[PDB]
């Protein structure tokens, strides 16, 4: 893998429900903040949810995010789906400049 | 005595967004006291914010590129801020080097590149800058320095070197300042104002360049001021005499005039206006300097 | 008294591209008497070829556009051309909509498109354009109409509509007027000049954008005046006293005259340089009006 | 066929020698006239040979084009060729605006050993 995260280019959840994201990354950024982010433009986008740069679990109203630092994957959890949380996410990491950033379509499928 | 320059709106160019002015309007449903950085010019000459003398310059930049590919970013800019003059920019008491954008939103800008791939070498580049709100970019103008990029599969093997960045178009437009520093404060011209009660921001108009994936009306952008009334005061340092000029705007060929209004000494125009909507006025009046008044000389309503 | 604007070149507006001022100059080795349209104006105020006022419309150009898909070509664009304030235009003693480019090569333009296709709408599109000198492409901004391309493998399902067209680079560059009717004459502008035996002309340069397969060398391009200067005349009127006008370039902190040169009437300076090669000046300096004085009055030179 | 004029992407001679270029055409371009343009840019191409619109050969220096509206292709001819003949070269097809063309590249190399 030369990206620094990837993930799935599409996720799926009903209303009311859950969906799961796992953010890959490559062993170098283990010690970086990860996040989960919403919205165009893809550098302003509104921050979910964010770690500490541990492995310890955050969970923000209906979104949650913990590092797996050994395995180096990030997972991101929501919650209680609601249509309007159909769009376009990021798992993102931290750091000075640009940050990596992996484009998630999440869609979301009625009742 | 303060004259103008006897320049027709539509013959003008605007000072935020390089493009000619296109409309002449007051609107008191917008912002009635805007922090725009650039189009802001003192009447005795002192250019304000980050307010450049050429037009050229507004909503540009000027930088020492260098590129570093980075898989799945593609090939990332950071850009090390020069004055557009070539002169080097130091951090003082404006946001940004002279003419940096004073709006928000996600600019394509072009560059000058130069590859060192077999059977090319010089190309025009689109990259795409985040300039605010707020990003994650961390863009630092006021600290000389700023981040792009482009997406590209593998490395476009370019060389670093000096660039002009100029405006392709916007993609999320706000007229709201950018990221400046990185979230910290930096200096700033005012917002403009004061009004009177019952009076309103004189704006020019034109139109943004735009991506946008749904909705096909027109980007608006306002400035206080023309560009060419900017390089006219910063030229002629005039002296002020009093708080504000009282100016009228007719057509010269038939003389009628179209309304008055005040320019106040720190460089926007207000009209005496109580309607609630825009209300646009033909742009191929000129404005006349009348006499200088008092701040709180009451005008005739439009 | 007839003046000039206080403003250093170096933060003055280029006049035939849309860029800064760069560099000032003179170069005998250049031709002498270039046929310039845009950066032309006369002392009195009269614009003169296709120069226009504001420095946004140097080398642009405003058209309602027509878009239809060629196989083999791609998207083509037919320009119909209006001036850049939205007024119509008319055929007369120029040679094109102001600020039309006045130079060769082949242009990339941008302009505000318009798409059909689902999940976009709008977004700005880089056009091919050639300008001259000579093309098999009929472009004639004389009638108003120019056509231009963007290399598409199907159409692009544009939406007709009003454009403004702005350069976004130079690839074959010629400081030779465009074709603008077809291959015939259009009126012109003069050649600038004359000059007195041991005068030449002094150069505003800027540098364009490029496309170069194989050059990384700039591309410089030079003008009369800075825009500002064009502006500053054409807001003025001034009424003519004489033949010509004396100035001094100056540093305005040292005081240091760096030369004299003489601002013709018709809207060029000539400085009497006795070199054989470029000589530039420095950019900081500041153009004052000392005399009228006759088209015969003797400059001190400037030497190697 | 769609597109307008299609011609050989890449075309090779030898010092000495001749080529030729098939520039076919769709039916419609039957009655314009065809031409073979040199260098770029493509659109003010230094044009050495063009038809008169009927099938009549023209030649010019070393240069021929021959129109065949039938089969609807012209065939253009390069003679004694020299090393710096090659290059980019056109089909064209002259209409009002911009003309159908399509790039041929031209090589040309010495004769081996
Ligand atoms: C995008 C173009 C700017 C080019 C730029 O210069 O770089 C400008 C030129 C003139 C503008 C139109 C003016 C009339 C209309 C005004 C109305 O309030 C909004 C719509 C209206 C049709 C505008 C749309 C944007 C235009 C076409
Ligand atoms: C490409 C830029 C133009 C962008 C425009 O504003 O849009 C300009 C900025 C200033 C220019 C350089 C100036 C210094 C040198 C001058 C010398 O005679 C030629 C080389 C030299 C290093 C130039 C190269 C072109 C530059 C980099
Ligand atoms: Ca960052
Ligand atoms: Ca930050
Ligand atoms: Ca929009
Ligand atoms: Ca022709
Ligand atoms: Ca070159
Ligand atoms: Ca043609």
């Amino acid at each position: 893998m030369e990206d620094p995260v990837t993930g799935p280019e599409e996720v799926s959840g009903q209303e009311q429900g859950s969906l799961t994201v796992q953010c890959r990354y490559t062993s170098g950024w283990k010690d970086y903040k990860k996040y989960w982010c919403q919205g165009v433009p893809q550098r302003s986008c509104k921050t979910l949810v964010e770690t500490d740069a541990s492995e310890q679990l955050v969970k923000k109203n209906r979104v949650s995010i913990r590092d797996n630092q050994r395995d180096f994957i990030f997972t991101v959890t929501m919650e209680d789906l609601r249509m309007s949380d159909a769009g376009i996410y990021w798992c993102g990491i931290t750091k000075g400049g640009l940050d990596p950033m992996f484009k998630v379509t999440v869609n979301i499928g009625p009742v | 005595m303060v004259d103008l320059p006897v320049i027709q709106p539509r013959l003008c160019t605007h000072a935020r967004w390089p493009a000619p002015v296109y409309g002449l309007l007051v609107d008191p449903s917008l912002p009635s006291n805007p922090q725009w950085q650039n189009g802001r010019v003192h009447v005795d000459g002192t250019l304000l914010g980050t307010t450049p003398i050429s037009g050229s310059w507004v909503s540009c930049f000027a930088a020492e590129a260098a590129y570093k590919f980075q898989s799945g970013t593609g090939e990332v800019a950071t850009f090390t801020l020069i004055e557009q003059d070539g002169s080097a920019y130091v951090p003082g008491d404006r946001a940004a080097p002279l003419g940096y954008p004073d709006f928000s939103g996600q600019l394509e800008i072009e560059v000058q590149t130069e590859t060192t791939k077999t059977g090319d070498k010089l190309k025009v580049t689109t990259f795409e800058m985040i300039l605010g709100p707020t990003t994650n970019a961390d863009q630092a103008p006021y600290q000389g320095r700023v981040f792009a990029s482009v997406t590209a599969a593998a490395s476009l093997d370019l060389v670093d070197g000096r660039v002009r960045a100029v405006p392709r178009s916007i993609y999320g437009f706000q007229d709201t300042i950018p990221e400046y520093n990185d979230g910290l404060l930096v200096p700033l011209a005012p917002p403009i104002g004061p009004f009177l009660p019952g009076e309103v921001l004189l704006r020019f108009r034109t139109y943004m360049r735009q991506i946008d994936t749904a909705d096909a009306a027109a980007e608006a952008i306002d400035c206080a001021l023309p560009q060419e009334f900017v390089s006219w005061f910063a030229s002629n340092a005039f002296t002020v005499q009093s708080e504000a000029l009282l100016l009228r705007y007719r057509n010269t060929l038939t003389g009628q005039l179209l309304f008055e209004c005040k320019l106040y000494n720190e460089g926007y125009i207000a009209l005496s206006y109580s309607g609630s909507g825009p209300l646009t006025f033909p742009t191929d009046g000129i404005f006349e300097v009348v006499s200088w008044v008092p701040r709180l000389y009451q005008l005739a309503s439009v």
